[PDB]
C-alpha cells in the first residue's frame, strides 16, 4: 500500500540562480567597489557544515555549472560598471609621437576637436608602446580601428574581494571533502553547506594568484591526461611569494574631453625610467617545479619531464597579464619554465593601458594612471599548464614537455570552485506499507 | 538535516521534526529577513519559483487528502510491477535516496492513481 | 475540463471529481511545460497573477470554514428575496452559468453573511466552550 | 481595511469582526484587474511578489502553531505574566496591545515551535 | 493562556510604491502627457473613506516619506521623457550678435552648424539675453562650458494634471482629517482612505500655485519657529488670482543641425516688442499677518511685521519661477513683498529658455518657443517664506522681517501631503485569556 | 544621411550614387 511522506531528505541534481554574500566592510571612502552587488546579504557569521554519513556523490569539475555561473556574473558586472563612463573616440585622431628601454614610452601630441568651443585644441600625453600602432611616423591608438574604447570610471575600485556563493532557498550546496579528489568521480565525506568558502575573483592567464592551497601535496587535475588538448590545473601545497612593481614616478594630467567628462593620462614622468620588473624567490620556485615534475611523473609514464616557455605570439597567452592596483602588467615568464627534471629571479614586464578584457570586441577598456610607484605582492597558488604532446613520431622522445598556457579564464575559478555541487531538495515521495 | 545515508526507517523516524525545519518556510522567515536591473529580474524569477514550489507541494498533498499531516495512508495498493522487494529490505537496507531513484519511473503513475482514488471519497 | 451546458444538479453530481482537476490545472503540468521584455516580463507577470488568483480562492474557502472542502454547508439561511424560485427551477432547469448571473447582484451580501457567521460568530462560541 | 474599533474597540469587540484579514491577500487581485515602462513596472512587480510572500509567511506560522484553519486559535500555552499583565477586563475592554511586543516576540516567537514539537 | 488572532487592526510605519493615478483624460493627439503615462485606473468615483473612532496618530509632516516619493517620481519622469530628445551641443559655437526693451532680444549668427548638407552656410536665430553669455559681439549659450544641453521634444507636454497616490495591498493611508492641524502630533479624527486627493505636481519656488485652500482661515505650519534655518509653509485662505502674459507674437524656424536633429527656435517678432508681466490686484493679506501675530510671540516676541524685499542674489531663488506654457517666466516679486504693518500691480517678468532643472549640474533643458501670444492665469494658494534669522544684536529691533524664499522643491509638496501617513497592516497577534 | 551625387546604373530605377563617408574611425 502507498504511503505519502513529506519532509523526506532526498535531493536531485539541479542548476539554479545563485546568491552572493560578502563581508560588510562598509569602507565608505566615497569609492565604491565594483563589487557593489556582492552585498545582497552579509557573510553569514558562524556558517555551518553538516557531514552526511555514508553518502557518496559524483562530482564533475569540468561540467560544473557554478563555474559557468561565475563567468556570467563577472562579465555582467564589468559591463554594467563601464557602461556609463566616458568614450574615448575623440582621441582616435592622428597622433604625432616621439621618444621620451628606448621607445618604450612615447610623447604624442594631437589635435582634439571635441573641446567645447568647437575649435581645435592642441594636447599631448605620454603612452606606452603597447597601446600605439604605426600608420611619415604617424600613429593611432591600437583599438580605434575596431571598437569603442571607454575609460574606467574614477571612484570605482576593481579590487577583488572574497565572495561567497550561497544556495537559494530550496537548494543546497554539497561540498567534497575527500582527499586527493582529483576529478570526475565519486567522493566520500560529502557535507552540506549553505555558502561556499570565499573565492577571490582574481584574473590572470598563467600563474593563478591568491587562491587556496592543497592541504597535503601538490595536486594535478585534468579532464583527460592523454588528450593533449586539455589543460592541466596544478594546485600547490605552499604559496610562492611574488613581488612586483612599476617604479616610474608618474604625474597625472587631465584633459577636458567632454563637458561632463575628463580624460586621464600620464602627463610627465619625474626622475629616471625603469622597467616594471617582478621578483620571485629562486629557491621556492625551483623547488616548486621539482615537486610538480615529481607528481607529473607519477601521472604520466615515469620518464623525464621538461618545462619549456610560452608558445604563440599572442600577449594574453604568452604573458602573465595580471591586474596590480590600477595597472595591467604583461610579464615575461620565459625566465621560468626553462629546465629539465631527470631523477632572486627577475621578470621584465610591460605596462598596457587599453585592454581587450574578456576578449570581447565591441569595446576595450582604458586604465588611467595611478601616480607612480605602484607596489603589490601576491601568492602563486597554482599553474595552468598543457602538455605539448606532438606528432606521431616513432618513439623519438623520452621526455614529456609541458608549457605555460592560458586563455578562457575559467580555470581561474574551476580550480577552487570544483569542490562545490548544487542540488535541489524535493522532500516528497512514497513507499510501500501495510495500509487501508 | 543529515542522516541522508541512513535507512528509510531511520530517516522517517521522527520525520516530523526534520520536516518542521525543512518546512519552517521555504525561505524560513523570508530568508530570516537577512536579505530584507538584470540582477533584479533574475531574483524575482527565483523568488516566484520558490513560491510556486511551496504551493505545488501543498496543493498536491491537499488533492491526495493529506493536509496538516506529513505521513498519510492512502487508498492506493502497492503494485509489485512498480517494485517487488521485501517490505523490510526497502525500509531497513535502502536509504530514501536509493528508494526514490529505484521507483523514479513510476512517479507519474503513482501520483495519478492517488489523485483519482483519493478524489473518489464521496466528499 | 467540464461541460456547463448541463443543469446545476446534473453538473454537480461529479463535482467531487471534476473539482481537483480544475484545481490541479491551476498549479500543476503547465509549470513543467514552461521550463524554457517581449516574452520575458510578461511570463513573470502571468505567473504572479496565477498565484494571486489561486490564493484568493483558497483564502475565501478558509475564511468560510471550507478548508479542504469541495462542497460545504453552513449556518447562513437562504434569503428568499434572491432568486425567488422553487428549489427545482434552480437546480434542474437552470445551469450553473445562468444561476451565477441571476444572483450576481447578491454576491456581496452572501459573502458578508458567510464571513460574519462561519468561523466568526462560530469561533467566538468555540473560545467560550474551551474556557473550561 | 475599515478598521472599525481599531482603537478602543473594547478589545473584545474587535474580535467580533476580524474582517480585515480578507484584504491583504485579495485587494491586490482587484488592483491588477483594474490595470488589465520598466521604470515603474519592476518596482510594482516587486511589491506584488512581496505582498504574496508576506501573506504566505503568516500562513506558514499559523500552520506550525496548528492554527491554519482558524481565525481564533487557543493554544496550549499558559500566558506568562512576568512579561506583562493587568486584569483581563482591562485587556478585553481597552485595546492597544503594543505593550506586549518586545516580550511576546520572543516568548511566542519561540513557543510556536516548542509547543508543536512537544505537543504529544 | 495564549490565544492567537488573525484579523487584528494594528499597524506600523512603512514605505512602499504608491502606484499612480490619473483622471483618464483623453490624450488628445500630441503625446500622452508625461503625467498621463501614469496608466492607473482613476480612483473609483466616491473613493472609500472610513472614520476611525478613538484613533490617535502622530502626523509628523516633516518626516513624511510621501514627499520624498513624489520628489523621486518627478525627477525620474522628467529624465525619461527628455532622455531620447535632440542634443543641442552643435550649437555651443561662437555666435555674432546684433542686439535685436533694453536689448533683451538678441539676433545671433551661426558660423558652423548652419547646414545639414556640406556647405559653408550662415544661419540666424533669436535668443533671450538670460541664456547668452559674453566671451567683437562674441557670445555662446550660457551652460556650454560645463553641461550637455538637450532640447525638450516639441511634441511632449509636461503640463500637470492632478495625481492621486494609492496604497498597495497590505498598506493603508491614514488621513489627518482635522481642523487647523499644525503639522505634528495628534489630530484625533483619523480616517483611512484608499487613495489621496489629487495633487498637481506644480513647481514654483516662492509662490505655490493651484494647491488646496486653507479651511476656515490661514495657517502657518513652520517646523520650528525658534530655528532660524527653517521654512515656513503658509497656506492661504480663499485664493488670489494671478494673470501672466508674454505679449509678443513669434514665428518658428526649424534648423537641421545634425542628421535627424532639428533645432526649434524663434524666427521673428511680429509687431512691437513688449516686456512680459504678471498682474496681482489689491490683495490684502492682512489675515496672514494676523496669524503671524498669533505666532509672533514665539517669533521674537510681539514685534512690527515686515515684508520689505526678496534677496540672496540668485534669480532661481530671488525671482518667482513660473511655468506658464512651454515657456518659463522669472517674475520680480518686489512689488508685492514691500509693506510693513504695526503689531492692479505688476511684476515685470523675464523669459528664459535654458533651464538648469533641479540643479543637476552637467545637464540642462532647452525649452523650444511657443507659437506666440501666450496668456495664462493661475491661483496663488500658498507661500514659502523664511524669517530673517536673528542678528547678533542687543535685542533692540522692534520689527521682524520675512522674505519670499525657497528653491527646495520638496517644500512645494509638503504643503499638500501633510495630511497623509503610510502604514502597513499587521493582522497577526496574541492576547491572554482563559482556555485550553 | 549625407548628400549623394547620383548618376544611375525603365531608366533610373537603380541609382548609382557617389558617397562622402562620415568618417567612422580616423576623423579624416
Ligand atoms: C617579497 O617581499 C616580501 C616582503 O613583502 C619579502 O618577505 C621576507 O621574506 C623572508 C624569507 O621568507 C622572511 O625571512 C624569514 O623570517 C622568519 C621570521 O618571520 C617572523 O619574524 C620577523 C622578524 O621581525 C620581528 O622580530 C624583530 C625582533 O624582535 C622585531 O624587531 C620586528 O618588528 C618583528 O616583530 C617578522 O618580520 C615576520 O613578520 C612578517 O611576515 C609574517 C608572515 O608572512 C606577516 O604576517 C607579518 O605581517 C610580516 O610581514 C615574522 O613575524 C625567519 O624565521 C626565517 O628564518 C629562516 O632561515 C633561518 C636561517 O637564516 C632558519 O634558522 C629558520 O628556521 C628559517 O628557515 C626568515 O629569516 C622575511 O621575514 C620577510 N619579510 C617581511 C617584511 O615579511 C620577500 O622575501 C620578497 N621576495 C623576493 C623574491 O624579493
Ligand atoms: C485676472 O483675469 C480674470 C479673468 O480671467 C479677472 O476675473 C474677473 O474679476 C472681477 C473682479 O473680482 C469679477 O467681477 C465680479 O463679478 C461678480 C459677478 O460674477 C458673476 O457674473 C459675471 C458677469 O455676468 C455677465 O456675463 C454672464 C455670462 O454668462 C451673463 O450670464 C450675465 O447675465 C452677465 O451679463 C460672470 O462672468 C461670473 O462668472 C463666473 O463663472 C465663470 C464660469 O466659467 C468664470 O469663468 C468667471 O471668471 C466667474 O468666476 C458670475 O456669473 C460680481 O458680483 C462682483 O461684484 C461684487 O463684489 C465686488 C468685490 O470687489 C464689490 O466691489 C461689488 O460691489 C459687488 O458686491 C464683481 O463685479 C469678474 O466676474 C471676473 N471674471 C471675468 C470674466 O471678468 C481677474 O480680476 C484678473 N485679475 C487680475 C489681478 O488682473
Ligand atoms: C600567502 O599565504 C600565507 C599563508 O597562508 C598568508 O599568511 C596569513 O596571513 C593572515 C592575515 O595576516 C594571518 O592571519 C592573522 O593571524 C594573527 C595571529 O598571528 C591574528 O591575530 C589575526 O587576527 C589573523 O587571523 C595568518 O596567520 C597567516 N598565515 C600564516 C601561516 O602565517 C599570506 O597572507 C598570503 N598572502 C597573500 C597576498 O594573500
Ligand atoms: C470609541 O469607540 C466606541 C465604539 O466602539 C464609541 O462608542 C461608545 O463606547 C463606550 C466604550 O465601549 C460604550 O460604553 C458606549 O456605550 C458607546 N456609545 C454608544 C452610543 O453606544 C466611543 O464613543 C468612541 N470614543 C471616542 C473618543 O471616539
Ligand atoms: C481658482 O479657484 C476657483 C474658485 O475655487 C476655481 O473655479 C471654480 O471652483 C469651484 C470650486 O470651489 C467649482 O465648483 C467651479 O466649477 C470652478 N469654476 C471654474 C470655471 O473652474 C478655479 O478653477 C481655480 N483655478 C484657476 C486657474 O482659476
Ligand atoms: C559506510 O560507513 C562505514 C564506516 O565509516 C564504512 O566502513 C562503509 O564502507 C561505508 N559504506 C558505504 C557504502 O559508503
Ligand atoms: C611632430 O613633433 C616634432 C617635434 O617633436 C615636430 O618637429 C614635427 O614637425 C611634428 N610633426 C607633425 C606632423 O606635426
Ligand atoms: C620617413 O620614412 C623613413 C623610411 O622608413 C624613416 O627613416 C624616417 O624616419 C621617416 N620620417 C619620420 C618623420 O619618421
Ligand atoms: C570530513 O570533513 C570534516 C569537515 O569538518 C573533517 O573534520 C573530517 O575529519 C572529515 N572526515 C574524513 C574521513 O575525511
Ligand atoms: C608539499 O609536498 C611535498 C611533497 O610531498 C612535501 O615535501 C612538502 O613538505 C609539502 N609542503 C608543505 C608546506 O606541506
Ligand atoms: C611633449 O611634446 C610637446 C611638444 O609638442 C611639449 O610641449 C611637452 O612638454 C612634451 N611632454 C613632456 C611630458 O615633456
Ligand atoms: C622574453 O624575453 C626574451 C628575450 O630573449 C624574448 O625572446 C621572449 O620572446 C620574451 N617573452 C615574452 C612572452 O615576451
Ligand atoms: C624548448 O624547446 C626548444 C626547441 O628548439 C629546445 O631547444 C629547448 O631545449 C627546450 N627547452 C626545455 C626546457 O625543454
Ligand atoms: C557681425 O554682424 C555685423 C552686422 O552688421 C557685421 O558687420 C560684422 O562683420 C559681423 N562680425 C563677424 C565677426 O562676423
Ligand atoms: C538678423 O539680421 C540680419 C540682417 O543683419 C537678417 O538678414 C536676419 O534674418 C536676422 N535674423 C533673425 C533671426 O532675425
Ligand atoms: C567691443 O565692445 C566693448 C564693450 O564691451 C567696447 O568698449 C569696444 O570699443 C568694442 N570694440 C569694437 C572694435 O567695436
Ligand atoms: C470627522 O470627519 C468626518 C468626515 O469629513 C466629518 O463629517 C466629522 O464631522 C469629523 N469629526 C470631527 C470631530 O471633526
Ligand atoms: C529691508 O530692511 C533692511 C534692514 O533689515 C535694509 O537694509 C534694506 O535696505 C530694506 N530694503 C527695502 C527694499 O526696504
Ligand atoms: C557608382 O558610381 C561610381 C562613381 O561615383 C563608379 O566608380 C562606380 O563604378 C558606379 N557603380 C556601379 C555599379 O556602376
Amino acid at each position: 500500500w502507498v504511503t505519502v511522506y513529506y519532509g523526506v531528505p532526498v535531493w536531485k541534481e539541479a542548476t539554479t540562480t545563485l546568491f552572493c554574500a560578502s563581508d560588510a566592510k562598509a569602507y565608505d571612502t566615497e569609492v565604491r567597489n565594483v563589487w557593489a552587488t556582492h552585498c545582497c546579504v552579509p557573510t553569514d557569521p558562524n556558517p555551518q557544515e553538516v557531514v552526511l554519513e555514508n553518502v557518496t556523490e559524483n562530482f564533475n569539475m569540468w561540467k560544473n555549472d557554478m563555474v559557468e555561473q561565475m563567468h556570467e556574473d563577472i562579465i555582467s558586472l564589468w559591463d554594467q560598471s563601464l557602461k556609463p563612463c566616458v568614450k574615448l573616440t575623440p582621441l582616435c585622431v592622428t597622433l604625432n609621437c616621439t621618444d621620451y628601454e628606448r621607445g618604450e614610452i612615447k610623447n604624442c601630441s594631437f589635435n582634439i576637436t571635441t573641446s567645447i568651443r568647437d575649435k581645435v585644441q592642441k594636447e599631448y600625453a605620454l603612452f606606452y608602446k603597447l597601446d600605439i600602432v604605426p600608420i611619415n611616423n604617424s600613429y593611432r591608438l591600437i583599438n580605434c580601428n575596431t571598437s569603442v574604447i571607454k575609460q574606467a570610471c574614477p571612484k570605482v575600485s576593481f579590487e577583488p574581494i572574497p565572495i561567497h556563493y550561497c544556495a537559494p532557498a530550496g537548494f543546497a550546496i554539497l561540498k567534497c571533502n575527500d582527499k586527493k579528489f582529483n576529478g570526475t568521480g565519486p567522493c566520500t565525506n560529502v557535507s552540506t553547506v549553505q555558502c561556499t568558502h570565499g573565492i577571490r575573483p582574481v584574473v590572470s592567464t598563467q600563474l593563478l594568484l591568491n587562491g587556496s592551497l592543497a592541504e597535503k601535496e601538490v595536486v594535478i587535475r585534468s579532464q583527460n591526461f592523454t588528450n593533449n588538448a586539455k589543460v592541466i590545473i596544478v594546485q600547490l601545497n605552499e604559496s610562492v611569494v611574488i613581488n612586483c612593481t612599476r617604479p616610474n614616478n608618474n604625474t597625472r594630467k587631465s584633459i577636458h574631453i567632454a563637458p561632463g567628462r575628463w580624460f586621464y593620462t600620464t602627463g610627465a614622468i619625474i626622475g629616471d625610467i625603469r622597467q616594471a620588473h617582478c621578483n620571485i624567490s629562486r629557491v621556492k620556485w625551483n623547488n616548486t617545479l621539482k615537486q610538480i615534475a615529481t607528481k607529473l611523473r607519477e601521472q604520466f609514464k615515469n620518464k623525464t619531464i621538461a618545462f619549456n616557455q610560452s608558445s604563440g605570439g599572442d600577449p594574453e597567452i604568452v604573458m602573465h597579464s595580471f591586474n596590480c592596483g590600477g595597472e595591467f602588467f604583461y610579464c615575461n615568464t620565459t625566465q621560468l619554465f626553462n629546465s629539465t627534471w631527470n631523477d632572486h629571479i627577475t621578470l621584465p614586464c610591460r605596462i598596457k593601458q587599453i585592454i581587450n578584457m574578456w576578449q570581447k570586441v565591441g569595446k576595450a577598456m582604458y586604465a588611467p594612471p595611478i601616480r607612480g610607484q605602484i607596489r603589490c605582492s601576491s601568492n602563486i597558488t597554482g599553474l595552468l599548464l598543457t602538455r605539448d604532446g606532438g606528432s606521431n613520431e616513432n618513439k623519438t622522445s623520452e621526455t614529456e614537455t609541458f608549457r605555460p598556457a592560458g586563455g578562457d579564464m575559467r580555470d581561474n575559478w574551476r580550480s577552487e570552485l570544483y569542490k562545490y555541487k548544487v542540488v535541489k531538495i524535493e522532500p516528497l515521495g512514497v513507499a510501500p506499507t501495510k495500509c487501508k | 538535516l543529515g542522516a541522508a545515508g541512513s535507512t528509510m526507517g531511520a530517516a522517517s523516524m521522527t520525520l516530523t521534526v526534520q520536516a518542521r525545519q525543512l518546512l519552517s518556510g521555504i525561505v524560513q522567515q523570508q530568508n530570516n529577513l537577512l536579505r530584507a536591473t538584470v540582477w533584479g529580474i533574475k531574483q524575482l524569477q527565483a523568488r516566484v519559483l520558490a513560491v510556486e514550489r511551496y504551493l505545488r507541494d501543498q496543493q498536491l498533498l491537499g488533492i491526495w487528502g493529506c493536509s496538516g499531516k506529513l505521513i498519510c495512508c492512502t487508498a492506493v495498493p502497492w503494485n509489485n510491477s512498480w517494485s517487488n522487494r521485501s517490505l523490510d529490505m526497502i525500509w531497513n537496507n535502502m536509504t530514501w535516496i536509493e528508494w526514490e531513484r529505484e521507483i523514479d519511473n513510476y512517479t507519474g503513475l503513482i501520483y495519478n492513481l492517488l489523485e483519482e482514488s483519493q478524489n473518489q471519497q464521496e466528499k
